[PDB]
């Protein structure tokens, strides 16, 4: 009977391979990436089919990035299959707050971006997946603000137009839309020019998720 | 002036369809005995997915399966002995669907990638090599299937279907006229026909060698997401999303009656019936499975070994055993 | 073992400076696992004590019995 | 639009059949393969495979 | 000052409060014990590092725990069992007593692995949990073991049997005690405090939710042990130094430090009650792993 041998040891050969290929793909970091208006791929992208992966090492840590603003269809159909990321960078641009959307002229390019917002960080799937904010345009931002004061897209705003307040009120509008408050956090950063920090931020951002899920994998809490 | 047109067409089709109802199935079968309670006892239990599992597909000899997962692997089981016959990597790691040669040659797998890669395994190096990588279609696969070693049909999320060739790798027939998502496909016996289930709530029964539509069924109130036919290719069944069960009929052109229950309030994710067809098997959302009776819609059985939702259901040629695959990582054999 | 209920012989660290006049009861302990304990009540204030049996005097008195 | 008038007008005119008459030949079929389902009536584990 | 007392009236006491303790103990832990390791077995999902802590902790309690009836006889009436189930009896204890702390300060470096080094340390954290665990804390107990072994014979005392260790010019005692208080206290409570107490300082400031109620878990772990350990070995302590003629003082002293550690050691073996509440009863992946197989 040495093909029942065979067999055997050909299971327990191709049981260890996979065995071995799941510890290994433990160990690396995955994040999903979001954007309303210009899909939020533009950034990030240069900064470092259907879809889009990209890994990146930074520090020894891999970090791989799944882009998904080539699929077209139903949101609701295919979010489930993402279930388990590490964490989803948010992108907003902030100088839109005076545009429109291009299909219609009715509803503003930002409350749509809120709206996506609101609907991505209380979904179902999406309980324990902290979210990172990106806020882009912070020069074009600063050229606007005085030109056109920020009213026609928050008229409850009173407050002098310059850039550091209206940036804090825009910021705390994007963290106020969160309802589970005790189970996931968002961390809010504006990208700089230096290509630098915004990794360093990212890197931050992805230690202490790491840390708070170690937290409950240890049985502390 | 075409939309009025269009509406009295359809107001004829309905007129005709309620003219040839002369009688319902419950009423003429009522005479049959019910079938006794069904008690399935779990037979064998397959480990060694890290992640979700999203099909599975029995071998032609019953003897056989093959497996996919979110990790990025296809496994080929042997579910006598439980030993593993091949493991697959996988290019990407977003797999919905898989599929199995009826001559056991090659096996198919597709998801989020929108590509449709046929792998073949009994190769000359005696290992599993990439045969073919199917690209053109605008939307995530969905469900792929074999007619034979050389065709495939498949099913995108592009409110499309299309029959391939797999020697010079191009689409040959392309099936439209869906308005949502398809998520469902299977072939006749005769493997002539096949219909297709869209997230409209349209069941269409398409032709083959034609390449033109036949037959639209209509009836659900949300998403379908199975579809199988009768063992004759008489009839066929659909599982939605509002926790209901139907049994179309091709002759007839007209739903034949439904399987509902009060306490499910749950979508279907994957609807088979047995060899005989007089079982209906159907994996709810709620961790469970039950055996519904296609004469009666009385319950019969329930098949409870899952920690979480079930969503790849599959049944033998000869209906010896039932494998049910859920997002646990874990495949069940019941008989 | 707990320490709890561990078993402790009583006489320990025995002396070798009582006098024979101040002897006035005569007893020995019956304990094992020990060296031998021999409680004689003493003269000076009626208490009893455990001494070596080395001493001329204790090793007479074991010689006349 | 039009390509869905005509696809309608196509499949209008096609042959169909009592629905009583379906019920029973599917009836009729379920009874025929009785004798032969391992599921309906369990194989003695002498030819059980599982 | 060399006038002997008899120990009558520590018996008196001892007879009757112990075994009452040494039951309520007994059926607690094993009550516990079970549960836990039933929960263990009927998970399906592969298994994390702590799970098999997890698994090495409950196996050493249950073992403590089967011990306690075989005292309980000894302190009633006697002993009855025999110089083999003595020496049996005795081997057992000191291996699980031992392996009951030496799990907790393997518990609290990999906890200190997994929380500071989160992000690089991965491997060391396995390497820990499957190697170093058996060279770690069974190794010395199955070596240090070994004097229940070479001498523990049972005896006839006035008219009842004893299972008690006999020693050879009575300093083996005190060697040993300073053995175990050494062992119990130091190679272990040095570890846990150094680990938990820097874990606490990386988790103070910080103002989440998971945050907070980990710092909390952390200062109950610590008091818990302390607590439990600590005045028994004070007690240990005390009764060298007065065994050793460091002090001189009267038998009443000897007295009182009997009852002291006669009660301390009462209160200090709910260790193995403690532990499955403490690790294994208050985390939410335990609980949910519980509720599934329950159903
Ligand atoms: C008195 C002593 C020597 C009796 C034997 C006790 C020790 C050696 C036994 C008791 C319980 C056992 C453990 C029980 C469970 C597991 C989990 C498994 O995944 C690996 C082995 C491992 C970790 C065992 C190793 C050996 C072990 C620790």
């Amino acid at each position: 009977s040495a093909e029942d041998k065979a067999a055997v040891e050909r299971s327990k050969m191709i049981d260890r391979n996979l065995r071995e290929d799941g510890e290994k793909a433990a160990r690396e970091v995955k994040l999903l990436l979001l954007g309303a208006g210009e899909s939020g791929k533009c950034t990030i992208v240069k900064q470092m089919t259907g879809i889009v992966e990209t890994h990146f090492t930074f520090k020894d840590l891999h970090f791989k990035m799944f882009d998904v603003t080539a699929q077209r269809s139903e949101r609701k159909k295919w979010i489930h299959c993402f279930e388990g990321v590490t964490a989803i960078i948010f992108c907003v641009a902030l100088s839109d707050y005076d545009l429109v959307l291009a299909e219609d002229e009715e509803m503003n390019r930002m409350h749509a971006s809120m709206k996506l917002f609101d609907s991505i960080c209380n979904n179902k799937w999406f309980t324990d997946t902290s979210i990172i904010l990106f806020l882009n345009k912070k020069d074009l931002f600063e050229e606007k603000i005085k030109k056109s004061p920020l009213t026609i897209c928050y008229p409850e705003y009173a407050g002098s137009n310059t850039y550091e307040e209206a940036a804090a009120y825009i910021q705390c509008q994007f963290e106020d839309l969160n309802k589970r408050k005790d189970t996931k956090e968002i961390y809010t950063h504006f990208t700089c020019s230096t290509d630098t920090k915004n990794v360093q931020f990212v890197f931050d951002a992805v230690t202490d998720v790491i840390i708070k899920n170690n937290l409950k994998d240890c049985g502390l809490f | 002036q075409l939309r009025q047109e269009a509406e009295q067409l359809k107001n004829q089709i309905r007129d005709a369809r309620k003219a040839c109802a002369d009688a319902t199935l419950s009423q003429i079968t009522n005479n049959i005995d019910p079938v006794g309670r069904i008690q399935m006892r779990t037979r064998r239990t397959l480990r060694g997915h890290l992640a979700k599992i999203y099909a599975m597909h029995w071998g032609t000899d019953s003897r056989l399966l093959v497996s996919a997962s979110q990790d990025g692997k296809l496994i080929i089981w042997d579910s006598y002995t439980t030993n593993k016959v091949h493991a697959i990597p996988l290019r990407s790691s977003w797999v919905m669907t898989c599929a199995y040669a009826p001559s056991g040659n090659y096996v198919a797998c597709g998801g989020l990638d929108n590509i449709c890669s046929i792998y073949n395994l009994k190769t000359r190096e005696g290992n599993v090599r990439v045969s073919r990588e199917l690209a053109g279609h605008t939307g995530y696969l969905s469900c792929c299937r074999f007619l034979d070693d050389n065709q495939i049909v498949t099913s995108s999320g592009d409110t499309t279907c299309a029959l391939w060739d797999i020697e010079t790798g191009q689409q040959t027939t392309t099936f439209t006229g869906h308005t949502g998502d398809v998520m469902s496909l299977s072939l006749a016996p005769d493997t002539r026909l096949f219909v297709s289930g869209a997230c409209d709530a349209s069941a269409k029964l398409w032709d083959v060698r034609e390449g033109m539509c036949r037959q639209t069924f209509t009836g659900h109130e949300s998403d379908i997401n199975a579809i199988c036919f009768f063992p004759n290719g008489n009839a066929f069944a659909t599982g939605s999303d509002d926790a209901t069960c139907r049994l179309f009929d091709l002759r007839a052109d007209q739903e034949l009656m439904t399987y509902s229950h009060d306490n499910i309030i749950c979508g279907i994710t994957s609807v088979s019936f047995s060899k005989s067809g007089r079982l209906l098997l159907a994996g709810y959302d709620d961790f469970n499975c039950n055996v519904w009776d296609a004469l009666k819609a009385d319950r019969a059985g329930v098949l409870a070994g899952h920690d979480n939702r079930v969503s790849c259901l599959g049944v033998t040629d000869d209906g010896m055993a039932v494998a049910t695959g859920s997002w646990d990582s874990f495949l069940k054999i019941w008989n | 073992k707990p320490v709890s209920l561990s078993y402790r012989c009583p006489c320990r660290f025995f002396e070798s400076h009582v006098a024979r006049a101040n002897v006035k009861h005569l007893k020995i302990l019956n304990t094992p696992n020990c060296a031998l304990q021999i409680v004689a009540r003493l003269k000076n204030n009626n208490r009893q004590v455990c001494i070596d049996p080395k001493l001329k005097w204790i090793q007479e008195y074991l010689e006349k019995a | 639009a039009r390509k869905l008038v005509e696809q309608l007008k196509m499949e209008a005119n096609i042959d169909r059949i009592k629905v009583s008459k379906a019920a029973a030949d599917l009836m009729a079929y379920c009874e025929a393969h009785a004798k032969e389902d391992p599921l309906l009536t369990p194989v003695p584990a002498s030819e059980n495979p599982f | 000052m060399k006038e002997p007392c008899f120990r009558e009236e520590n018996a008196n006491f001892n007879k009757i409060f112990l075994p009452t303790i040494y039951s309520i103990i007994f059926l607690t832990g094993i009550v516990g014990n079970g549960l836990v390791i039933l929960v263990m077995g009927y998970q399906k999902k592969l298994r994390s590092m702590t799970d098999k802590y997890r698994l090495h902790l409950s196996v050493a309690d249950l073992l403590f725990v089967i011990t306690l009836p075989f005292w309980a006889v000894d302190a009633v009436a006697n002993w009855y069992f025999g110089n083999f189930l003595c020496k049996a009896v005795h081997v057992i204890y000191t291996v699980s007593l031992y392996s009951s702390v030496l799990i907790l300060a393997f518990i609290s470096l990999d906890r200190y692995l997994a929380i500071v080094h989160a992000t690089n340390s991965q491997r060391p954290r396995k390497l820990l949990a499957e190697k170093v665990v058996y060279v770690g804390v069974w190794i010395p107990a199955l070596l240090l073991t070994i004097p229940d072994f070479i001498f523990a014979n049972v005896s006839e005392a006035d008219d009842r049997y004893i299972c008690d260790r006999f020693y050879p010019n009575d300093l083996w005692v005190v060697v040993f005690q300073f053995q175990h208080i050494m062992v119990g206290l130091i190679l272990p409570g040095i570890v846990i405090l150094s680990c938990y107490c820097i874990i606490i300082s990386k988790l103070s400031h910080s103002k989440g939710h998971q945050k907070r109620k980990a710092l909390k878990t952390t200062v109950i772990l610590i008091l818990a042990f302390f607590a439990c350990w600590l005045p028994y070995y004070i007690g240990i302590s005390i009764d060298s130094f007065i065994l050793l003629e460091i002090i001189k003082q009267g038998c009443e002293f000897e007295n009182t430090v009997h009852k002291w550690i006669s009660i301390t050691e009462a209160l200090a073996f709910f260790h193995c009650c403690l532990n499955p509440i403490l690790y294994a009863f208050l985390g939410a992946k335990f609980k949910t792993s519980a509720q599934h197989a329950l159903t």
